[PDB]
């Protein structure tokens, strides 16, 4: 995971490191050929640096080190702010829950409830997955349906 | 569009508030490929595009050299109608012509 | 003859870490950040990126000799400074979190006796 994949890239550090060790000009008299093994395999380490700008979209990569170390900065300064709470200054509830807020919508919408007073239905029942139509999308499905359309109206309102 | 909706479902914001669509308009009307043009636009600046500013100005620089392709293509494509005229009369048999 | 086992262990490092960055790299991170809830695990997430983009910044320029290293190693303490305010933050929590428990041994010890 995270600590085999750091600790791989440590391993590549330490290699990249050795080679700074050697020095090698004398050798530049010597062979032109010598350069473009080792320039492919620059351009290589180059090309990764490449695809993290990319995936961020020497100066690219400065600029956006500056916005990595910004998004940094904030998260901690709210986590103090909250802790340390715990001229107007404007109040936001969503941060403060229990439960974080959840925007990926990953899957559909999953029902808050957890118990099912006067029922008709199992909630067992009732939470359930059922397959997509081809013409129609599968939704989870409303956990009173059944209590709203087969429980009885007081007789008062009517 | 798809930018302030990212980020916009990120901070859990509402998509005016990342940006509001009269700034938008900004972007889209003038255009700028600095980051100078971008914080500078209209009455005032909203506070998500004034971080990604930078990301901006890289975005129309992004956007705009896609719209110059499509230009140079599209003379060549008018021409060929007659031509396809022609090869009705190319295949009918010049022979028919004299019997009928 | 020396020089050549140094290079045959990089260029396999490079070919060992290659698939790595593509795993890691397939998704953007503003994807990958949306995906997480936790404000903990996010903060996380953004300092490894810093780590990796830094070191490998730092590979690439010793593998091209530049003369100065003053800058790459510039942005490296820079992440091993917000690595740091993070680790340091969760062992304050950690610790307000063991005392609270303590009491509830003391609470059980009291009621044994």
């Amino acid at each position: 995971n995270p600590d085999v994949l750091l600790s791989r890239v440590i391993n590549v550090v330490r290699a990249a490191s050795s080679l700074a060790s050697q020095d090698v000009d004398f050798y530049k008299n010597l062979d032109r050929g010598f350069s473009k093994d080792l320039k492919s395999k620059a351009d290589k380490l180059a090309d990764m640096a490449n695809e993290i700008i990319l995936s961020i979209d020497w100066n690219n990569f400065g600029n956006i080190m500056d916005n990595l170390l910004e998004m940094s900065d904030h998260s901690l300064d709210k986590l103090n702010c909250a802790i340390n709470s715990k001229t107007k200054r404007v109040e936001k509830p969503q941060l403060k829950f229990k439960s974080p807020i959840d925007n990926s919508e990953s899957h559909p919408f999953i029902p808050l409830l957890k118990e099912k007073p006067n029922a008709l239905k199992p909630l067992s029942e009732s939470l359930r997955l059922v397959d997509d139509d081809e013409n129609n999308p599968s939704h989870y499905p409303h956990p009173y349906e059944y209590e709203i359309d087969h429980q009885e109206y007081s007789p008062e309102i009517l | 569009y798809q930018w302030r909706d990212l980020i916009a479902r990120r901070d859990d914001e509402s998509p005016r508030f990342v940006m509001p669509n009269q700034l938008l308009a900004a972007l889209v009307a003038y255009t700028p490929t600095d980051v100078i043009g971008v914080v500078s636009l209209t009455n005032g600046v909203t506070e998500h595009v004034r971080q990604n500013a930078k990301l901006l100005a890289n975005l129309i620089r992004d956007a705009l050299r896609n719209i110059k392709n499509t230009n140079e293509e599209a003379t060549p494509i008018p021409s060929s109608e007659t031509k396809a005229d022609g090869i009705l009369l190319e295949t009918i048999s010049v022979p028919q012509i004299r019997d009928v | 003859e020396k020089i050549k086992p140094y290079v045959r262990s990089f260029s396999k490092a490079l070919d060992e870490l290659k698939p790595e960055i593509e795993k890691l790299t397939s998704k953007s991170l503003d994807e990958q950040l949306l995906l997480l809830s936790d404000e903990r695990a996010k903060l996380e997430l953004i300092n490894r990126y810093a780590y990796v983009l830094s070191s490998l910044m730092f590979a690439n320029m010793k593998v091209l000799g530049v003369k100065d290293m003053s800058p790459i190693l510039g942005e490296l303490k820079r992440v091993k400074s917000y690595m740091d305010k993070a680790k340091q933050y969760d062992n304050r929590i950690t610790k307000s979190n063991e005392k609270s428990q303590a009491e509830q041994e003391k609470a059980k010890n009291i009621i044994s006796n």
